[PDB]
């Protein structure tokens, strides 16, 4: 389902990296997480010498973060899978809810 | 050089070129390809602002910037070249107009550029674009001053670039564009010197790609006059064969002897008598393009051709011609 | 009838660890059961439960506090909305987090906190990226009815790091706990009571602990925010891509936001495994160095003495011609510290193929052994060294190289009572460090079980001993290390089901290397050898190359290699390649290209295939996979990315032994911490950290 | 047991894998083998090297970096060592 | 009377000439602020460079800037 | 067009439909883009060859038959002279990738 | 300055940080002052609320205007 | 709803909503034969096809949502018929029921590549004539891939390069805590 969909053949043997965006560890708010992305790397960005803004060149500089965010790794690398990309995917690191209570900073260092 | 992108159109190519000759025939093929490489050009124009407004496409937003200037006055020279690395000569006439003489445009000019590119030191690769067989002692006054040219641009700056380029064939040309349009004197087209000449022609696509592969080459081609000939060395008569093919016509030549052309010729070479009047610019009769259409020099020696630069002309026979399609 | 119900997942796929699933409390989140182990706080019980309750100051890795109540669910049968953060789930316990009372004593709250605070949204720099405007878009009221005078407080000056703007700042405490625990320092403070409430030090004082610069991360506010990121960018600009670091050796987790071409802003990612939430100052904020002093085009030396930028052509032909007119036993490959797997397995198998083994890692001093992996890993996990009873960190400084060690030894000597001890040059640790002997005489001590510290070591259950490889430098390793081993050995450290025997690195590519045998064999190389390759090792003592050299620096930026470099070969960065990287503990990560390359460097890999097939030696691979199973082949370690692969083989192999120097003792292997590679000696922010000392 | 292992090879790389059911002989030659081989050759990198799932190989670096791979997928501990034996007399 | 132009109009007066305001330039010129207050420029597009309006990168301009990020070695 | 294609026999069928169809109109693809005299009605129908065998290895029916739709589209938009005929003239080893790019 | 050296290249008309270190700045009575920007609450920036306990003058964030303590 | 009781169960196949406008979620063998119900019915006359929505979830399985709207004139009532087609499924088309469906499939098959079974003259509509990819769907990039025009010596035309401009700048807005 590569060929039938239209895209161009050098970007069907383009190097993806199916991740899980981590929380941004800015604000302690799991609203983001779980929604699995294609990431074509897509690293080539220029500055457009006229003015100070950049210049991608690659087609699938965006599209990665944007508006294609799979439910689940399945998903994703059925996708990335179809298209004929080469997905690595890269596992989320998930935390551990250790047991932690309150009554635990008045602990009694004994005498 | 100093190249950041991927391919052209807004990529940068550390060659802000200043191609002197750009709002020409040759000039919208090779400021093409500066610009679609992505390197900026700085486009020297001459007179009506409407002579580079066709390059102010084909270049991404100031990758192509056409700028004004005199030819025979400098400080304007050396403001087009101020933020330069590159700089093309494209400058030129196949006839002489009662302002500019041969050479005060083919001559004085080229050696003026190269001049005022050795003192703006910085100019990494200076291209020459003369005619190829401009060597002294041709007939054409054209040619002699374009020899001319070249041993004052490699005299007052060494490692320049010299293209030979041949008569140059494409829209809007000076060699095919002629022709036609005097075909439409019924058929009649008038080869001159009964087609004897032996020139090869080159489409002017592969003229331009041969300019900037010069660039692109590492720090050979430089000082090395080369001569962009191309394929298939011709006959003036069995070129004409060729557009008959693309413009739908029944070939009707005639055979025209040099002095019956001088001859013909002998009016429009009056330009420094007639001042208050500018003659309609010779095209097919110009008494210095048939003294360089007597000699056959103008076929491809042993120096440098198109194999130089990894590049193989195109042929003359379909896309490369097919500009005749719009004189069916 | 027969419905369809969400599956009710964790709040972020949250591990939940039951310490034996006997005591698994059964709570009614919403009417919806959750098992959670005993002792989870009714907001974890949620998080168990999918629901996400808005939370100001409860950090799972920090202290459980109430100086806010933005929490505050409804439990069944109390008067008052408990706090969530700090009530411990009982059996039984009906939580519900949406009823009335909960939403209002959420907006409630979220209108006190938004009472005193100052409108900065737009000049605040986490604008965007704020759990209180987040919380407030969220949970709190769409409308103030204060309007008064808001309280303002002056801005505290906490140093080169962390831009101040205490007035935004909403008291939750949870950066005077962060610098108190995890940091370790204790410097901030909440100053005052009442509204007049000032977080930080009460004297003007620099933050001057690494591992501080994290607080940004934990404050939920702006108040406390880069000062390096100033304000150049926005929460929404921002392309992040999940590389890791190369600073440290501690391998530790990041996040690359770049915006465009240049990296704006390197902010750490949740890895519980390597480094929990928390980056060292040198891996925030050496992001300015990939900016500054690049290379960016390759310059070979000319009939004068200064670089001129030839192409590539030229400067890989140069460099193959003198090559092939060299010795080959006088080729030697010192390979970076920031380099990657690849790029030195590429430089093993091009400086061999041509006829030498002189290529070994910046760091690696005379005869490392390699063999063993345990030899140069932190056996024992980064985090596993949270189960240790008592630690020996011989030398090593951990707070100064592989800052996350520390930060994970710190939390361990917190949150369970346990003691190390420091045999190693006079330090400043974080936490009670009992400096055991500067000397390795101090070591025999312990060896010979002649130390008042060999009992404690013995009756600790679960024991660690930190080895840094900063002294491998030293003549006698082997003795050192063999005295290591007897310490293992005689304490049951390296047991079956704990190895309690780690030594730590300092360089990233380190553990790379001596993965992949680039072992310096001995002296004599680097000496009488006339291709030194250079590949990015800016710590290389260049006193030592013979002044006839032919030095080709292959670096990204050169700060004393590239003044000997007689031809310059311009590399790309951490972040603008997919490098394999091996940290301490054996997790293989592998960085993510952000930013493109600057100019007109290249791969280190592709720069070191390409010399060789310039320079006539045909190699096999001609791509990253390519080179990866190479990899497989040399060290099949590092192509199980993101997989420890613990080292199953004790010291019971190393052959035997030697005797300790009693002189030299143990020498500090990082000065600075602050200018430790290339990248961070060139930025414009840990240049000026010198203040922070 | 060789001796002259340093003198001929350049290094020796085993990539047994950790706790596999297959590889397990190529544990037992090292575990059994490693001190003594060390011991006689004091300077060789004799890489061990460990995975999860890697077929257990035994590399050898001779001089001009050419390679020899034998594996050691069903080899017995005297199998093995007679395959390392093999390696160090087809360098020298 | 020749080469006139719009926005020749000035901006005290552009408010009380399209009927956006009912304030002649004789009121607003009391509101102008004095500070960073700058005359008018007619609007020079095309009449030359140096007139004409330049980015800052476009050759043009007399200090065209250089806008790669990383700072050359 | 239903998709008959409830087995790769069909679908093939139908390609081996489309390839006639293909080859049998090429003379009026030649006449209204006059490729006549630089290409070959071999070298055409080589294209199309290759063209319907560079995506012979589909061993789903459904992509087989969607392939065939794009391909009967693209001759459509080629026999009337919706697309131009400048394309058609054009639709008919590390190291040297190294020096040019990082990617 | 140089920050105001990459986007004003005309370099006669001062410089806005200039324009505002030059201004005096404005006494108060409190311990907190307003500044809701020019004059209309409207017109000017959000209210930044600035402290006044230390000696130096405190400049608003979004203004640039310094103020004083003037006890 | 009247219109549930006497639809064949199978044809709701699999789902069916009760707001923000009805739906009848069926599967795309029984789509046509379904708008054959709801039209040339006494209690339920649609007779207007007013929309047909391609929608493309990339998570799915079955990725487009072929999205029929329906309006009906005569009792005064929307219905939204949708279906589900991967992008190699060949999905009835209506065409010969409400003739309006011609140019909203091409549409439909322009945009994401759901082609129509025994429609005539399925051409791609929107798109450029030598368009090739899918707009509409997810995977294909805002800027298109090769979809830069511009003159060049090739004289009176504009060519169809490789795409390169100032980088859409993507901003992530989106907020934790939903
Ligand atoms: N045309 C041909 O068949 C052949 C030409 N060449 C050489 O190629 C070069 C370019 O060819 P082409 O573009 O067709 O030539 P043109 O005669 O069309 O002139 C091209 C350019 O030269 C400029 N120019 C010519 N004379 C002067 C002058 N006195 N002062 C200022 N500018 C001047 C023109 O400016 P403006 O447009 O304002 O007049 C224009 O920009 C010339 O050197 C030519 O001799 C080589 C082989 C044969
Ligand atoms: S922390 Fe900053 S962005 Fe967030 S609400 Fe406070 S002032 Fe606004
Ligand atoms: S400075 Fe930040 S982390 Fe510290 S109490 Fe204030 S808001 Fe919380
Ligand atoms: S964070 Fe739990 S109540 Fe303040
Ligand atoms: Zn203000």
């Amino acid at each position: 389902i590569g060929k039938v969909s239209g895209i161009p053949e050098e970007h069907l043997s383009r190097k993806v990296i199916i991740y899980s965006p981590a929380r941004t560890a800015t604000q302690s708010g799991s609203g983001k997480l779980g929604k699995w992305k294609i990431n074509f790397v897509s690293t080539l960005k220029w500055e457009n010498p006229l003015m100070g803004w950049t210049s991608t060149g690659d087609p699938y500089a965006n599209v990665g973060d944007s508006a294609l965010a799979f439910d689940s790794e399945e998903a994703a690398k059925s996708f990335a899978e179809r298209h004929g990309w080469d997905y690595k995917v890269k596992k989320p690191n998930t935390p551990l809810l250790k047991v932690k209570s309150y009554s635990d900073n008045f602990k009694w260092k004994g005498n | 050089l100093a190249r950041k992108g991927t391919g052209g159109r807004s990529s940068v190519s550390g060659i802000v070129a200043t191609v002197f000759g750009a709002t020409g025939f040759l000039g919208r093929y090779l400021v093409q390809q500066l610009a679609k490489m992505g390197s900026q050009v700085l486009v020297p124009f001459r007179g009506s602002e409407d002579s580079p407004r066709h390059l102010k496409l084909m270049g991404d937003l100031g990758q192509v910037v056409p700028m004004k200037f005199d030819p025979r006055d400098e400080d304007s020279i050396k403001a087009v070249m101020a933020k330069a690395n590159v700089v093309i000569n494209l400058i030129g006439r196949e006839y002489e107009t009662r302002n500019f003489s041969f050479e005060d445009a083919n001559h004085h000019i080229a050696e003026k550029l190269a001049l005022v590119a050795k003192e703006h030191g910085g100019i990494m690769r200076y291209i020459q674009v003369s005619c190829l067989g401009a060597s002294v002692s041709s007939p054409s006054r054209m040619l002699r001053a374009k020899a001319a040219a070249e041993e004052a641009v490699l005299n007052a700056l060494p490692e320049a670039t010299i293209m030979r380029p041949a008569t140059m064939i494409g829209t809007e040309d000076r060699i095919l564009n002629p022709w036609s349009m005097f075909v439409k004197k019924y058929g009649f087209l008038p080869l001159i010197g009964g087609g004897t000449t032996k020139f090869q022609p080159v489409y002017v696509v592969d003229v331009a790609a041969a300019i900037v592969a010069a660039l692109k080459d590492d720090g050979s081609s430089m000082g090395k006059t080369y001569e962009l000939g191309g394929p298939d060395v011709f006959t003036t008569h069995e070129l004409a064969e060729i557009m008959y093919d693309m413009i739908r016509e029944w070939p009707r030549y005639v055979k025209l002897p040099f002095p019956i052309a001088k001859a013909m010729a002998a009016p429009r070479d009056f330009m420094v008598n007639k001042v208050p009047f500018p003659l309609p610019s010779p095209q097919i009769f110009n008494l210095d393009q048939i003294n360089a259409l007597t000699t056959d020099t103008l076929v491809s020696d042993n120096a440098l051709k198109f194999q130089d630069l990894d590049l193989v002309p195109h042929k003359l026979k379909g896309y490369p011609v097919e500009f005749l399609i719009q004189y069916r | 009838p027969t419905q369809i119900l969400p599956p009710r997942n964790p709040v972020g796929g949250a591990r939940v660890h039951f310490s034996n699933p006997e005591d698994a409390i059964e709570v009614f989140v919403d009417g919806y059961a959750v098992k959670v182990p005993k002792g989870f706080t009714v907001l974890q019980a949620c998080e168990v439960a999918g629901v996400d309750i808005p939370r100001f100051c409860y950090h799972s890795r920090l202290s459980i506090a109430g100086n806010c109540r933005m929490c505050l669910v409804e439990v069944e049968k109390s008067p008052k909305p408990v706090a969530s953060c700090a009530m411990p789930a009982l059996p039984g316990m009906k939580i519900k987090t949406d009823t009335p009372i909960a939403k209002k004593a959420r907006e409630g709250v979220m209108e006190f906190l938004l009472m005193n605070h100052p409108l900065d949204c737009p000049i605040c720099d986490q604008g965007g990226e704020c759990d209180l405007q987040d919380q407030s878009m969220a949970f709190g009221s769409d409308r103030g009815r204060f309007t008064e005078m808001k309280r303002s407080v002056v801005d505290k000056n906490l140093g080169p790091l962390v831009k101040t703007v205490m007035t935004r700042c909403i008291q939750c405490t949870r950066c005077v706990r962060f610098a108190s625990e995890v940091a370790g320092v204790q410097d901030l403070g909440i100053l005052g009571r009442g509204s007049g409430e000032e977080i930080g030090t009460y004297v003007e004082k620099l933050m001057t602990s690494e591992l501080s610069g994290n607080v940004i991360d934990i404050c939920p506010v702006g108040a406390l925010t880069s000062k390096p990121f100033a304000f150049k960018a926005r929460n929404w600009e921002l392309k992040a891509t999940e590389t890791i670091d190369v600073s440290d050796a501690v391998g530790s987790n990041i996040r690359v936001d770049s915006r465009g071409p240049e990296v704006m802003r390197i902010i750490p990612r949740l890895n519980e495994d390597i480094n929990e939430e928390w980056i060292s100052d040198k891996t925030r904020f050496c992001y300015d160095g990939l900016k500054r002093q690049r290379l960016s085009d390759p310059m070979i030396r000319d009939s004068d003495g200064r670089f001129k930028a030839v192409s590539w052509r030229d400067a890989l032909a140069v460099v193959g011609d003198i090559i092939h007119q060299v010795k080959p036993d006088e080729i030697v490959g010192v390979a970076g510290q920031l380099s990657d797997a690849e790029s030195m397995m590429v430089l093993k198998d091009f400086v061999n193929r041509m006829g030498s083994d002189n290529v070994w890692c910046e760091g690696t001093a005379a005869g490392v052994d390699a063999d063993l992996r345990y030899s140069y890993l932190m056996n024992t996990s980064i985090s596993g060294l949270e189960n240790a009873d008592l630690f020996l960190l011989i030398g090593t400084q951990p707070r100064v190289e592989a800052a996350m060690v520390n930060a994970r030894i710190c939390k361990t000597v917190r949150a369970s009572n346990a003691k190390v001890g420091y045999v190693g040059p006079p330090a400043e640790f974080n936490y009670d460090c009992k400096h055991l002997g500067t000397g390795p005489d101090t070591l025999k001590e312990i060896a010979e079980g002649r130390h008042p510290f060999c009992t404690a070591l013995k009756n600790a259950k679960n024991p660690a001993i930190i080895v840094g490889a900063g002294l491998f430098n030293r003549t006698d390793k082997n003795a050192i290390l063999s005295s290591v081993e007897s310490i293992a050995q005689a304490n049951n450290v390296v047991r079956p089901d704990w190895n309690g025997l780690n030594f730590l690195l300092q360089y990233a590519a380190q553990a790379a290397a001596l993965d992949l045998g680039l072992i310096q064999q001995s002296a004599k190389a680097l000496e009488s050898a006339k291709f030194v390759y250079l590949m990015g090792a800016d710590d290389v003592n260049v006193d030592k190359i013979p002044k006839d050299a032919f030095v080709v620096y292959q670096g990204h930026h050169g700060d004393k290699a590239v003044y000997r470099a007689n031809v310059i070969l311009p590399a790309s960065a951490f972040t603008e390649k997919e490098g394999t990287y091996e940290n301490t503990e054996g997790f293989t990560q592998q960085t993510v290209p952000a930013v493109p390359t600057v100019g007109d460097a290249r791969d280190d890999w592709k720069i070191v295939r390409a010399l060789s097939e310039v320079s006539g030696v045909k190699l096999p691979y001609n791509s990253i996979e390519g080179v990866r199973s190479r990899i497989k082949s040399v060290a099949p370690n590092l192509v199980h990315t993101d997989e420890r692969e613990p080292a199953a083989f004790g010291p019971s192999l190393k052959p035997e032994c030697k005797e300790a120097m009693s002189t030299t003792p143990f020498q500090t292997v990082v000065e600075n911490f602050y200018m430790t590679n290339s990248i961070t000696r060139a930025s414009k922010i840990m240049a000026q950290c010198s203040a922070v000392l | 047991w060789r001796g002259s292992i340093s003198k001929s090879m350049k290094e020796l790389r085993i990539l047994l894998c950790q706790s596999s059911p297959a590889s397990a002989p190529t544990r037992t030659f090292v575990e059994k083998n490693y001190k003594d081989l060390k011991s006689l050759n004091p300077k060789l990198p004799i890489l061990i090297r460990e995975c999860s799932g890697v077929q257990p190989q035994m590399w050898a670096r001779y001089d001009m970096g050419v390679e020899r791979c034998v594996n050691l997928d069903g080899l017995t501990e005297p199998q093995i060592l007679k395959a390392l034996e093999n390696l160090v007399k087809s360098g020298a | 009377k020749d080469r006139y132009n719009a926005s020749q109009v000035p901006a005290e007066w552009h408010g009380w000439l399209h009927f956006i305001t009912d304030h002649t330039g004789d009121e607003l010129l009391s509101l102008k602020p004095k500070r960073y207050g700058l005359e008018h420029k007619e609007n020079f597009s095309g009449e030359g460079d140096a007139y004409i309006y330049h980015s800052k990168g476009h050759t043009l301009n007399p200090g065209q800037k250089n806008w790669t990020r990383y700072q050359s070695w | 067009v239903p998709p008959n294609s409830a087995n790769l026999t069909e679908a093939r069928r139908r390609v081996f439909d489309f390839f006639r169809a293909a080859c049998r109109s090429i003379p009026t693809i030649m006449d209204i883009y006059n490729l006549q005299d630089v290409v070959a009605p071999s070298q055409l129908r080589y294209a199309i060859s290759a063209q319907i065998r560079n995506n012979a290895h589909i061993t789903d029916p459904k992509v087989i038959d969607l392939l065939i739709f794009k391909g009967m589209e693209e001759l459509t938009d080629i026999v009337d002279h919706a697309k131009q005929r400048h394309h058609i003239i054009g639709q008919y080893d590390f190291l040297k990738n190294f020096y040019t790019s990082n990617y | 300055g140089n920050h105001t050296a990459k986007w004003m290249q005309d370099r006669s008309k001062k410089s806005p940080m200039e324009l505002i270190s030059e201004v005096p700045p404005i006494k108060v009575d409190g311990r907190i002052v307003a500044c809701e920007g020019d004059t209309n609450p409207a017109l000017g920036h959000p209210i930044e609320f600035i402290c006044l306990d230390l000696n130096e003058p405190a400049i608003c964030k979004y203004c640039g205007l310094r103020y004083v303590q003037d006890h | 709803k009247y219109s549930w009781e006497t639809l064949p169960k199978k044809w709701v196949k699999k789902m069916e909503r009760s707001e923000h406008g009805n739906r009848f979620d069926t599967n795309t063998d029984y789509l046509f034969q379904l708008l054959c119900f709801l039209k040339l019915h006494t209690y339920t006359r649609v007779q207007v096809l007013i929309d047909i929505c391609g929608v493309d979830y990339p998570s799915r399985k079955r990725r487009f949502e072929v999205v029929y709207n329906l309006l009906s004139t005569r009792y005064n009532s929307r219905i939204r018929v949708q279906t589900s087609a991967d992008e190699v499924t060949r999905i009835s088309s209506v065409v010969s029921l409400f003739p309006s469906a011609g140019w909203w499939e091409r549409e439909v098959w322009d945009m994401f590549g759901v082609s129509f079974i025994n429609h005539p003259d399925l051409r791609r509509i929107l798109t450029d004539y030598g368009f090739e990819g899918h707009p509409l769907r997810k995977d294909f990039p805002l800027s298109g891939y090769v979809q830069v025009r511009y003159d060049d010596p090739e004289k009176r035309v504009v060519s169809e390069p490789i795409e390169m401009t100032q980088e859409f700048r993507y901003f992530d807005f989106a907020s934790p805590w939903e």
